[PDB]
């Protein structure tokens, strides 16, 4: 009937009842969607209806236009586009007429105002909206609510629009967004307002920032509002602090003496957690931004070059202060600890972490005085706070520096291991872990291993957040007695180490840890098997007898989960089968690793067998899951072209995999799970290809695909090409034109999220080339020369590396495959190349650049074409 | 907000461990297949 009174059937407790007027809507949205916007919007714009039917018609417009789901949205953007000028501009008009309107708290107006604008602003189709929120902000006369849904209304812009979009009116944006926080401002919930859209907004204020005179006006309203009574501007102005920290650094300099220090170090010291959480991170983001600006520093160097940024050391200038504030906030644990939750004195220790891998040996000094003074403090808070400060100094400092101390510190901590406080003894362990992650040589020691060793054996039977950090301290002291035992001095792997004597128990006490009742808690049982894991790889070969036990224990467990899983009851039943699944096909993937080849086998076909089971019943119940692929690929990896006996049986299981491209985490594993079948299969794969290489092209086809399919898509056709050859001729044409286009994109650095996803794709593309100009030509041929229908390509091939010799940003990983591939194209075309190669000087330089190691072969492969091109001289 | 950086230990196994070691270990896989074919 009436459009209000089905609107506010949309907010009625009764499932049909909500059923009926959900169907109108949606229909009317069909039947007429211009007509249905209007009439909508004048139920909005008029405070004569109801709060409800104002509420309800709001959402209804802003679903119409937007979606958490890029696509859909772009695609409610394009009909929103195609609708009749003048219908869209009543609908503009309305909406941004009830900005201050409104009762209501949150505003319904401000989201549909930002909705339009994200799909009307890139084609400056609405001309009249900046001019008008502007006005709405510094008008004296308008009242707090229209303000405030005016802000609001800002910030929904800044946020969801394209990043590219907003720079030509930053000025005026800005313009709005500083009155409203001017502390002259009346109404906290203004500034409030007004500082949130502020933080949305800095993306793009970078035209503003260079400007002494706007700059100084910025900094002064921020810091201001740090001052603000209201805690909640408070909070949202040191946001902001902390984000023009890392956005301009550059430009800090003037503003950390004088400002930027005090109200930092003052709002650590607040008692208002919310406050002491910002001052905090703004001082572990300030060692982030440094320490970048070390590595850029280094780099440049190496160069021979002055670094584009430099650091000013503000987190060396700081640590004086920083430390003895930090240490205090150590001592307020949270006693009803929460793994999940953050508090001030956790945010403390990352941040003594980041100050110690920051500034390294300068921060001994600063922390040792405190440990020494608590370590033995009758007061557990301050026991486990000195307990705590260790550990984090474990990284940064020089190795030679902390080894006397940490030698030294061992027959305290091996004591605060059986302390009455388990808070105590959860950091004890972790410390102990960090001991054995970074500095093993105290705890790989003559005199302090056996009685260590008991500690962490009695401690997996102990609390899970004490069993947990036990356990990752287990694997790390694994690790270090492996690597020590086989430096050198003996060949292969390792006849025995000092972990032997005691293996056969610890890997029963981590059997036993994995199945405890608890082990859900503090990631016990994840924890347990990576450790298990771990200290399987990480063993001497005397270890073998206790390594075949408990394959025979995994597999064990592995046959069971796989046959509960066609037997299922529930969703829950459903989400723990895969979970243990999981950890135990992961666990496989370093069993298989470390057996005799000849049982590798035998164990191999019994899962795959057991797997296929699992697949037949699984799925299309939900599946394929992922983790069942990566578990097929290790089984590939051992039966290798023996898996040729399941190709018929999981073919099918293959594509479904393929297929599923919206859960691009399982079509991934898939896409590598065939370049493993290459390799393993090779020339045997051809009966299998053309339905691989329909689903991946198919795939290509795109683009609410994940960005990261392609570039492995593209690799895999490498493979496809060298393990097919000739047969591959029948793909030839349509993957050139694909690595074509692929070649031709070219993001433009402002923005580095895009600048090492050019790489990832440009490598993939070059991965590409290599494998269909070496899958082409030749072995032991008959002759050659399949390979000169991609001679036509070589200019082209030769273009798109001269290109990304250009770019400044080089992935190492990209100049060896460039590498890599002039040096194929040097062998397959000849002595025509060198013409083209010689006419790009660019060409040159990057080769040269490889002859230089990061990595490692980088330089083979650049130090290979060189000589390639030489040779052709 | 930096909670995964509160004692952090190390795993093998979350997601995103377990994919950059499989990645990385087809990629090496892959270029000793290629260089084998080369020279």
């Amino acid at each position: 009937m009436e459009l209000i009174t089905i609107l506010e059937k949309t907010v009625s407790p009764d499932r049909l009842e909500l059923e009926a007027a959900q169907k109108f809507l949606e229909r009317a949205a069909v039947e007429n969607l211009p007509t249905f916007l209007v009439e909508l919007s004048r139920v909005l714009a008029n405070p004569g209806n109801s709060q409800v039917a104002r509420v309800a018609a709001g959402l209804q417009i802003k679903n119409s236009l937007t979606s958490k789901d890029p696509d859909i949205k772009a695609q409610y953007q394009q009909r929103w586009l195609a609708i009749d000028a003048n219908a869209r501009r009543e609908v503009k008009n309305y909406v941004l007429q009830t900005l201050g309107t409104e009762t209501y708290r949150p505003s319904s107006a401000s989201q549909c105002v930002a909705g339009i604008a994200c799909a009307e602003i890139p084609v400056n189709q609405w001309p009249e909206l900046i001019p008008q929120l502007v006005a709405n902000v510094t008008n004296p006369n308008s009242t707090e609510h229209m303000k405030e849904s005016t802000l609001e209304a800002i910030g929904y812009i800044c946020q969801d629009i394209d990043p590219e979009q907003l720079q030509d009116k930053s000025n005026e944006i800005l313009t709005a967004i500083i009155q409203g926080m001017r502390k002259e401002e009346p109404s906290n919930n203004v500034k409030l307002a007004a500082t949130n859209a502020l933080l949305n907004s800095l993306e793009f204020t970078k035209a503003n920032f260079d400007k002494e005179s706007e700059r100084h006006f910025i900094m002064q309203v921020v810091c201001e509002a740090t001052q603000c009574p209201d805690t909640r501007v408070r909070v949202a102005a040191l946001q902001n602090l902390v984000k023009i920290m890392s956005l301009y650094y550059q430009y800090m300099e003037t503003y950390m003496g004088p400002a930027l220090f005090a109200i930092t170090i003052e709002a650590m010291k607040s008692d208002i957690d919310e406050v002491a959480l910002q001052g905090i991170e703004f001082w572990s983001n300030v060692c982030d931004e440094e320490m970048d600006l070390a590595i850029e520093a280094s780099e440049a160097a190496e160069q021979g070059r002055p670094p584009e940024h430099t650091s000013k050391f503000y987190a060396k200038g700081a640590l004086q202060y920083l430390v003895p504030i930090l240490t205090q906030t150590l001592t307020k644990q949270d006693e009803n600890d929460d793994d999940d939750d953050w508090n001030p004195c956790k945010a403390a220790g990352v941040c003594l972490m980041l100050l110690a891998t920051c500034c390294e040996d300068d921060i001994v000094p600063h922390v040792l005085p405190f440990i020494k003074e608590h370590i033995k403090n009758p007061d557990w808070r301050y026991r486990d706070a000195a307990v705590m400060a260790f550990g984090c100094i474990l990284e940064g400092p020089e190795p030679s520096q902390l080894k006397p101390l940490v030698i030294q510190a061992m027959p305290t901590l091996i004591e605060l291991m059986k302390d009455p406080s388990v808070v105590v003894r959860d950091t004890a362990a972790w410390t102990v872990g960090r001991i054995c992650e970074l500095l093993p040589e105290a705890a790989i020691n003559d005199v302090y291993l056996a009685p260590l060793l008991q500690c962490l054996i009695e401690g997996l039977s102990a609390e899970p957040r004490v069993a947990s950090n036990v356990c990752w301290a287990f694997s790390s002291l694994a690790e270090a007695a492996y690597e020590a035992a086989d430096v050198a001095d003996d060949q292969e792997e390792p006849a025995t180490y000092c972990l032997s004597s005691s293996f056969e128990l610890i890997v029963q006490k981590l059997l036993e840890t994995t199945d405890r009742p608890d082990g859900h808690q503090n990631n016990l049982r994840s924890s347990a098997y990576e450790s298990l894991m771990e200290i399987v790889k990480n063993s001497a070969k005397d270890c073998y007898p206790a390594v075949q036990k408990t394959t025979l224990v995994i597999m064990e467990r592995l046959q069971q989960v796989l046959q509960m899983e066609s037997h299922i009851q529930s969703t829950s039943d459903r989400i723990q089968f895969n979970d243990l699944q999981s950890l135990l096909c992961a666990t496989l993937q370093n069993v298989l690793r470390k057996v005799q080849h000849q049982d590798a086998l035998q164990i191999s076909d019994v899962v795959m067998a057991s797997l296929l089971r699992m697949f037949q019943s699984t799925a299309g119940s939900g599946g394929v899951q992922e983790d069942a692929l990566m578990a097929v690929s290790t089984l590939v990896e051992v039966l290798g072209g023996e898996f040729l006996k399941y190709m018929e049986a999981f073919k099918p299981f293959l594509g479904i995999g393929l297929k599923n491209y919206a859960e691009y985490q399982v079509c991934l594993a898939a896409v590598g799970l065939v370049g493993d079948l290459c390799r393993a299969l090779q020339s045997n794969i051809i009966p299998f290809c053309d339905e691989v290489m329909q689903l991946l092209l198919e795939n290509l086809g795109n683009e609410n695909v994940h960005r990261s399919v392609k570039p492995q898509i593209l690799s895999v056709f490498g493979d496809i090409a060298l393990a097919i050859g000739g047969e591959f001729k029948k793909y030839l044409e349509v993957v050139l034109n694909t690595l074509q286009q692929a070649s031709q994109a070219q993001v433009d650095k402002s923005d580095y999220d895009m600048v090492d996803y050019l790489n990832e794709l440009r490598e993939s593309c070059l991965e590409a080339y290599t494998g269909i100009v070496q899958g082409l030509k030749g072995d032991q041929e008959n002759v050659h020369p399949d390979v000169m229908l991609v001679q036509p390509r070589v200019e082209f091939i030769l273009s798109f590396i001269d290109h990304i010799a250009g770019d400044e940003d080089h992935t190492d990983g990209v100049v060896a495959c460039a590498a890599g591939l002039i040096g194929d194209l040097c062998t397959a075309f000849g002595k025509d190349v060198l013409k083209l190669v010689e006419a790009r000087p660019m060409i040159h330089e990057l080769l040269t650049e490889g002859r230089r190691s990061k990595t490692n072969k980088a330089k083979t492969l650049a130090t290979w074409a060189t000589k390639e091109l030489r040779k052709l001289k | 907000p930096r909670l995964s950086q509160y004692k952090s230990k190390y795993s093998s196994l979350e997601q995103s461990e377990r994919r950059r070691r499989l990645l990385e270990l087809q990629k090496s896989k892959r270029l000793d297949y290629v260089n084998h074919a080369r020279r």
